[PDB]
């Protein structure tokens, strides 16, 4: 999300009112994003330098998963 | 009836394992197992499964056990 096509993907996906899940490497990027898009929960963020993001999406998704992955 | 068929990622670490283990009053040895079906992961001691997909098998009627019906 922190990056080029990331941020536009969010903004667009949000415009069409969607549950979003983004990955991001920095603790600081968590920051910029959380700011730039207010509609983001802390549930929205998982890591990106690692496989942990899977477990995370599978939790707050009740083991159903996401409808599109970018 | 369900046999194993795929694992996606097993990860065993016999060091942490020795550690994760304990001793019942029985004098026997055991450790805690946990299953997180929303994440598809079984953990116990030092062995961590991931995506351990099992699957169906046909029960084969052994007709040296057909019942006498009277």
């Amino acid at each position: 999300g922190s990056g080029g096509v990331g941020q536009a993907a969010i903004a667009i996906a949000l415009s069409r009112g969607c549950r979003v899940f983004t990955t991001v490497g920095s603790a600081e990027k968590r920051a910029y994003l959380q700011a730039r898009f207010p509609q983001l929960d802390e549930t929205c963020f998982a890591n990106s330098r690692d496989t942990s993001f899977e477990q995370h999406v599978l939790r707050h998704t009740a083991g159903k998963g996401v409808d599109l992955v970018l | 009836l369900y046999l194993p068929t795929r694992f996606t990622s097993i990860r065993i670490d016999p060091v942490t394992h020795r550690q994760k283990l304990y001793t019942l009053q029985d004098t026997t040895q055991a450790a805690d197992v946990v299953v997180d079906r929303n994440l598809n992961t079984v953990v116990a001691g030092g062995a961590l499964f991931l995506g351990a997909h099992s699957s169906v098998a046909p029960r084969r009627p052994q007709e040296h056990l057909k019942p006498i019906l009277e």
